């Protein structure tokens, strides 16, 4: 084979559908699923997989007493069939860790998970299967990536890392790799003022992630990557309309090189699509809490910062709990364009429902499509009364 | 069960030499050294000297140098160590002692119950 | 001449009371350094070795540690049982030297 | 394919980072995880997989009462891959007995099984899943093997094979194999007087073993093959540091021709890493028992009677409970040098917890790196009252 290259542009999204559900939460009432968090979606040339950082335990068992945490160092990073539930009895581990990210560059398959205390944290860059490379951490003080999928493009894959305090100016460094190797790092440039879990795509050669700022606002940071460069710069997306959760009400007039105030200190990952006249963005419903997801349709919303939406889909209704969204692309499809996907994290349990002791999540994922399609809303579905 | 055990009491005269023996169980003879030290009555422990697990090179103590040898029987697992021209100020309990590395010197571990010398 | 004393060269104390015993070596023998414990009519027995390896048999009771020249061995109960003189062995270089010992009697 | 040769050198050790961890026992408290002990692991051209020995039962079945045996006969060598539990819908049967080894020759894999009783026992080499020769027992008491990956140079797999008392002069042979026939086999010669359940790596041509002496003493003998000449010789590791459990406190002075003494008729499987200043030891970390687990850097080791640590790094708390161990390679990886690895059985159960009345294990494993990376303990994180 050979690599990837990301030579086509976005296909034009009108509307989106269903791409995949596992409903792990339900299934897991009676049967081995495992407990996890934060997952991801990737695709290899032939094949669609879940990713997630289990927590060694399934939800019915008693390990699942306090599986709330972060980390337990019990946790890694598995993956397991598209739509399928996370079953101890049918998931591959990639790595050990409590924060990773993932993806295939056109040839096999980077895993970097992150483990260790929050002091002597450490990451470890797996490729093809095998240890290929180690970064220390710098600023002592929870390394941590992007939980979702990389980008590759010519076997370059660029990785965005943070260390440092998440109520202050923590550093932040992108690292740049080939075949699990370093070959280059920067230290973050341009205007964006803190950075968190990086989600990112590319498009017609460049990357483009969107990005949390966890310290000082609720408009999302992006940083725009050259892969061919090893170059970037940073912003924050000017619309008005906030991506953020918690976050203020909308303004009339939204900011691009400074973050947006009002709920500091807090935050959910997010993504959105940037494409002048073809960009759409993803959100909770609720300002308050992390429920409900919507999509909505902001032309030019990376830079004009008086843009309002002009078409939407609910995807999760403000009723039924939400969590951590991104996105992903398939970069092997037939076609003239890269059909842009998305997933949404769908949290059950701690720390909303305290009539169990652990939490959980589900997954839902669409695409979108050139057709203007019906809506539906997608709840995880579980009773949680069965737990009980 | 690891045991060392040494000769009798005995006496002498003056001028007369004493060999003590000392038998090794419960372990290889030649894979340990062999030392010994004397206790004086009313004294702490002198030593000896010295002798080595494989090639019996021998160490001696400076002060009784031209008065003292050392050597090995292995095929009775038996040390020996032997004063010359006794002096009545020779009389002492005399220990032998195994050692851990039989190649060089670092903690005496077994000790026998000591065999009192009388010179007089 | 390989140089050791002891401090105190005697003490006594009662049964219950914890107890340290100090050695000083002239030369900087380091790590060599052993403790041995001997009780009237009986050959010495041993308690510690490369200055706090403590001996398999020995109770717990016993410890040492070293700075410098200067070794000691404590105990951390003392024992109906411990009462004997303590020698300091130079394992450094030969000759092998002991210092006098020191005797813990009992307090009365 | 062709067969592996041992052509490249180990690569420099400066600290050691996670390769992999199944949590068979927190997982096992409520899903079809078997009991099994005695754990190694082991890597074909592209995949590693664990081994170990089944009980032939689940943990929370009720089968695993009486687990403790080394030898029920219902008892067999499975394999599963890499940090997944051992389950009983995964897992796949390499050979039965209860004692055994295996690697891969680059072309296929060996296995050899021991079964039987203690005095009419035999051993059955298979070869690319088939039976191909077999070995009777010669010393009548207990035949018995490495327990650890084998390894092979252009075709050729040196095996370590015990027979007699535990608490005695036990004879030894080695055997090489070829494809699993019998080639050769020699007596033991050198200066070692007790070997049992050898641990061993390749290097730079030449294979070296780290074994157990259960006989006299707390320094482990090695054992250094020469895989073309089909000769070997044998020694102790001269350094003070003294690497058995249970074990003397250290001295000043190591051997080298003869066992150190004070803790007869006992000891665990280990490892170390021989390579002059690049060398490194593992070892338990309380002495009285089988708990904790740290490697230390100690130069020269082997031949150096009074090295002494200058670095070192905890891998598992004296707070916790560990257990055999042993090391292992990829001869397949890419790269200049050959990345040395190392796993740690974790015990639980009986014979140290009564309130259950079977007894189980966890696999954690490592591997080098030539980085400075930080330190984590790894317990297996299982509660036990979950089990009562
Ligand atoms: C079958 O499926 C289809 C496909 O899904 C369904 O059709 C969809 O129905 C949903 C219903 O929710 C629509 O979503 C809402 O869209 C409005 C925006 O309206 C746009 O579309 C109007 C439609 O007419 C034109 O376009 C259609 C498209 O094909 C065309 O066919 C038709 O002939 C015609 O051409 C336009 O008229 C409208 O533009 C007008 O107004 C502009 C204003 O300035 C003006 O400039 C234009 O010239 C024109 O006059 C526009 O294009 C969204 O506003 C709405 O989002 C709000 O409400 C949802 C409801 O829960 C909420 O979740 C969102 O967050 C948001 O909520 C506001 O209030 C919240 C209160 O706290 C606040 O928190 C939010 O942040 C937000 O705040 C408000 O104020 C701030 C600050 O001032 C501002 O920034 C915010 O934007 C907001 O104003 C939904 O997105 C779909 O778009 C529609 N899709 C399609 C393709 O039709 C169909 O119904 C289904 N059928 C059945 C039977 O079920
Ligand atoms: C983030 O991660 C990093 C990486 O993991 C962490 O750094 C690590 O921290 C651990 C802490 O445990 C260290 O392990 C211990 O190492 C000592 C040995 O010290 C070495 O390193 C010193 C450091 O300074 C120099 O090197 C660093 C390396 O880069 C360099 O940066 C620095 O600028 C400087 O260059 C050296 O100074 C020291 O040498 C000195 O002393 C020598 C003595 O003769 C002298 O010759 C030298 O010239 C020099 O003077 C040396 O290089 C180990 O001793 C220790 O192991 C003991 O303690 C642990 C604690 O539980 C225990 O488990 C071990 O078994 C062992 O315990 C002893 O006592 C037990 C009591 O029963 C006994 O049973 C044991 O057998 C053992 O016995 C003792 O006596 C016997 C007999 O006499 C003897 O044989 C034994 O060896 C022993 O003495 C640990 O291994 C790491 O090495 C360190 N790693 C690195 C890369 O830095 C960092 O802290 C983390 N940060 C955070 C925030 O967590
Ligand atoms: C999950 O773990 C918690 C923590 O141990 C358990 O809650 C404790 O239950 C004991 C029972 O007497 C109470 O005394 C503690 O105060 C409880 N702790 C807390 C934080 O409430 C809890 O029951 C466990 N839950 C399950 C389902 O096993
Ligand atoms: C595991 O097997 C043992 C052995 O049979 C069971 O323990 C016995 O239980 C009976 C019940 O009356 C006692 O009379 C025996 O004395 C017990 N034997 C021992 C060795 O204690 C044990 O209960 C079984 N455990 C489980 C969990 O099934
Ligand atoms: C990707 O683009 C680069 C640009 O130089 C080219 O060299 C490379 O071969 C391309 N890869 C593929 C798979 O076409
Ligand atoms: C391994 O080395 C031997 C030495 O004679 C050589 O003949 C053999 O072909 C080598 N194997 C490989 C795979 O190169």
């Amino acid at each position: 084979r050979n690599f990837n290259n990301l030579t086509k542009g976005l296909c034009t999204i009108n509307s989106w559908h269903i791409y995949g559900k596992d409903n792990a939460v339900r299934i897991g009432e009676s049967s081995d699923v495992l407990v996890t968090r934060e997952p991801y979606v990737s695709c290899d040339p032939d094949e669609c997989r879940f990713y997630a950082l289990s927590q060694g335990t399934t939800i019915r068992g008693k390990h699942s007493n306090g599986t709330i945490h972060d980390r337990s160092q019990y946790r890694a990073l598995i993956s397991w069939p598209l739509s399928s539930p996370p079953t101890v009895y049918n998931s591959r581990v990639e790595c050990i860790g409590w924060s990773s990210t993932s993806c295939h560059d056109g040839k096999s398959r980077m895993s970097i998970c992150i483990s260790g205390p929050n002091n002597n944290a450490s990451a470890v860059v797996w490729y093809n299967r095998r240890p290929v490379a180690e970064i220390n951490t710098w600023a002592r003080n929870i390394l941590r990536t992007q939980e979702s999928e990389c980008v590759c493009h010519n076997g370059v894959c660029p990785v965005v890392f943070t260390d440092g305090s998440a109520t202050g100016p923590a550093d932040t460094r992108i690292y740049y790799f080939k075949e699990g190797k370093i070959l280059k790092w920067e230290s973050l440039t341009g205007t964006a003022k803190h950075i968190e879990e990086c989600s990112c795509y590319g498009e017609r050669t460049g990357i483009t992630c969107t990005c949390r700022d966890n310290w000082q606002g609720s408009n999302r940071p992006v940083i725009q990557i050259d892969p061919v460069a090893m170059t970037h710069t940073s912003q924050y997306i000017c619309s008005p309309v906030l991506t953020d959760n918690p976050r203020p009400n909308d303004p009339n007039i939204g900011k691009c090189n400074d973050p947006y105030p009002g709920n500091n200190n807090n935050g959910v990952k997010g993504f959105s699509y940037l494409d002048g006249a073809n960009t759409w963005l993803g959100r909770t419903i609720s300002t308050a809490s992390r429920s409900g997801y919507e999509m909505l349709k902001v032309p030019n919303a990376l830079t004009d910062d008086r843009s309002k939406p002009i078409q939407g889909q609910t995807i999760v209704l403000n009723a039924d709990w939400s969590g951590y969204s991104g996105s992903f692309m398939d970069y092997w499809a037939e076609g003239d364009c890269y059909r842009a996907c998305f997933y949404v994290e769908l949290i059950r349990g701690r720390p909303k429902e305290d009539k169990v002791w652990w939490t959980s999540n589900s997954i839902v994922s669409m695409c979108s499509s050139t057709e203007f399609l019906g809506q539906w809303n997608w709840p995880d579905g579980a009773k949680i009364e069965y737990f009980l | 069960q690891v045991q060392l055990v040494q000769s009798g009491a005995e006496v002498k005269r003056p001028g007369a030499s004493v060999k003590v023996s000392c038998k090794a169980s419960g372990y290889t003879f030649i894979s340990y050294g062999i030392s010994w030290v004397r206790q004086a009555p009313g004294q702490g422990l002198e030593w000896m000297g010295w002798i080595s697990a494989y090639n019996g090179n021998t160490n001696y103590a400076q002060n009784l140098q031209g008065r003292v040898t050392m050597t090995t029987d292995t095929s009775t697992s038996t040390a020996y160590m032997e004063l010359r021209s006794l002096r009545s100020d020779d009389t002492a309990v005399y220990y032998c002692a195994r050692v851990i590395p039989g190649t060089a010197v670092d903690y005496f571990d077994y000790w026998g119950q000591g065999t009192l010398v009388t010179v007089s | 001449d390989i140089v050791m004393t002891q401090s105190p060269s005697s003490l006594s104390a009662s049964v219950g009371d914890r107890v340290t015993i100090s050695c000083r070596a002239s030369q900087s023998i380091s790590s060599y350094l052993n403790w041995y414990q001997q009780k009237p009519g009986k050959a010495p027995k041993l308690l510690i070795y490369a200055a706090s390896s403590l001996q398999s048999g020995v109770p717990s009771r016993f410890s040492g540690s070293a700075s410098g020249t200067d070794f000691t061995l404590t105990i951390s109960s003392l024992q109906p049982e411990d009462f004997a003189t303590y020698y300091c062995q130079q394992s450094y270089s030969a000759p092998f030297t002991f210092g006098p010992g020191t005797k813990v009697d009992i307090e009365r």
